[PDB]
């Protein structure tokens, strides 16, 4: 993955950048289930780790033919009045690498309560005894607010950028563009 | 309804940071509204005299 | 000395209605008169109101009417009669030099690209706006636009956009009764979330009679988003024509009164001391007169 494509959000009087990033990440998710494979990675080159804001740029790391397939695919129809694209360009070197992973949390004890009553045939009070309210841990992470098409739920997909490295290791990517082990160049 | 501030300022409120801090808190009202139905193009007004 | 009148209430030209949203299937947009409405159903998370399409409907029909009235610079309330006559002379000078041909072109764009579909437009695969000129109860002239080929950013010339521009021009001048029925089909997807306007149970959605709707002022704000003549940094596009032309998404009032580019300074320079601004800023001032409002001091 030596090619990249940065997708910068235009400012808009109507919508905030977080919501447009959510819509762009959802459309990217549909485009990556539609394309298939595991060689498409994302990054957030304007990341503010202090305020946990994903920035206003989304970089797409892939091969050359995958980006030339993605740039002419109609997943950006309706989004083109809020974005601006560069070109599929080669990455510089030397460039540090970091992992962009989906981090989920157990922020709801009642769902774990339903799981333990389904898995051990317990009661409500026994499950509430084994699972207190202190296990609900929230993340200090930036995120996209997505909605599913298989089910109908709205979930926050928290994205964490890993520590910087000098080399990359082999592996694939999820259909959200995030990592199941693979690394993307950071610059 | 929700609005920005659009009335005239009295030369003490015309600071840039103060104007931005005033439009960062938009005023919220609930108005009474009478409209025609979506399948009705005629308003009948019937009184006696 | 011709001071500004202590009251100036301008009535709103370009009167929209509440934008009722229904639901149905694409490729039968022409049979969209008996489509089931989008209902605001409460779901439990706290209790939120949420509106989606049905599970067999991928097309959101948002329908409203628009009255383009006319008589823009004439105020509905004005104390000083000399100020009213000078303001009417200024507005008549504008219309005689250059009629509502840029303003109505930009309003016709904001009808053509479905900016009135606010958040229902962002990931829509296809948006299609039909504007029918309704005269004596039937369609006198029908338009059919591709709201995604017409951008939200640029104002491009067309052949039917020019015809709608002269229609809204004749309605805005006073030479005709213009009522338009604006219908827009947003192909979102089967059962996807639609975004009607929102009330003040953490979330209440606006509905008229068991049918979701956008507010008329949100539609009207999406029509007035024509102001590109402001001092443009940061790559922001057209904004809504407001005095001290402000966006609440960014917390920043463009056309601040420290520059001489807000509506009030340009108006007081145009009508009192005869300092006529540029063609762009006077387009903006006449757009604020079409927008209506309560101008004048206290």
């Amino acid at each position: 993955m030596d090619h990249y494509l940065d997708i910068r959000l235009r400012p808009d009087p109507e919508f905030p950048p977080a919501q447009l990033m959510s819509v762009l990440f959802g459309k990217l998710h549909q485009a990556l289930v539609a394309q298939g494979g595991d060689r498409i990675g994302v990054s957030f080159p304007d990341l503010d780790e202090s305020r946990s804001r994903l920035g206003e740029r989304l970089r797409i790391h892939a091969s050359a033919d995958d980006l030339r397939a993605l740039l002419a695919r109609p997943w950006l129809e309706g989004l083109r009045d809020h974005l601006q694209f560069g070109e599929p360009a080669v990455v510089p070197h030397p460039t540090p690498y970091r992992q962009v992973s989906r981090v989920q949390a157990k922020s709801n004890p009642e769902r774990l309560r339903r799981r333990l009553m389904r898995r051990h045939d317990l009661s409500e009070e026994e499950a509430r005894k084994r699972i207190p309210d202190t296990v609900a841990r929230a993340l200090d992470l930036p995120f996209v607010t997505l909605r599913s098409q298989s089910t109908g739920q709205h979930f926050r997909l928290f994205i964490r950028h890993g520590p910087l490295q000098v080399t990359a290791e082999e592996g694939g990517f999820t259909c959200y563009g995030l990592s199941k082990g693979g690394f993307v160049p950071w610059f | 309804v929700r609005g920005t501030i659009s009335n005239r300022l009295k030369t003490k409120d015309r600071d840039p940071a103060k104007l931005d801090a005033s439009i960062q808190s938009p005023n919220l009202q609930t108005v009474d509204v009478a409209n025609l139905p979506s399948d009705a193009d005629t308003l009948k007004v019937r009184f006696t005299l | 000395i011709l001071s500004t009148a202590s009251v100036l209430a301008f009535e709103r030209k370009l009167d929209p209605s509440d934008a009722l949203m229904s639901a149905g299937a694409w490729a039968q947009r022409d049979a969209s008169q008996e489509w089931p409405a989008v209902t605001v159903r409460e779901k439990s998370v706290q209790t939120v109101d949420v509106a989606n399409l049905p599970s067999d409907a991928d097309t959101l029909k948002v329908r409203f009417t628009l009255r383009v009235l006319g008589g823009a610079g004439t105020p509905s309330a004005c104390n000083d009669a000399a100020y009213r006559d000078k303001l009417l002379q200024t507005v008549a000078t504008y219309v005689n030099d250059q009629g509502f041909a840029e303003l109505a072109r930009r309003y016709a764009h904001n009808l053509a690209n479905a900016r009135f579909l606010w958040r229902n437009r962002v990931g829509a695969e296809a948006v299609e706006v039909r504007i029918n000129h309704i005269r004596q109860g039937e369609v006198a002239r029908a338009w059919r636009f591709d709201a995604l080929a017409i951008g939200l950013r640029d104002f491009k010339a067309d052949a039917e956009l020019d015809a709608l521009a002269e229609l809204i021009a004749s309605g805005l001048s006073g030479s005709g009764h213009v009522l338009l029925e604006v219908v827009a089909f947003a192909r979102i997807g089967d059962g996807q979330e639609v975004f009607p306007s929102q009330e003040l149970k953490s979330k209440t959605l606006y509905s008229v009679r068991d049918a979701a709707a956008i507010h008329s002022q949100k539609i009207g704000n999406a029509l007035r988003t024509i102001d590109t003549w402001y001092p443009d940094e940061d790559g922001l596009g057209p904004i809504a024509v407001e005095p001290y032309g402000s966006v609440t998404s960014q917390g920043k009032a463009y056309r601040q009164p420290k520059q001489k580019l807000d509506f009030y300074t340009l108006l007081d320079n145009w009508v009192l001391r005869d300092e006529a601004p540029a063609v762009e800023q006077q387009h903006y001032v006449i757009a604020n007169l079409i927008r209506g409002g309560v101008f004048g001091e206290a």
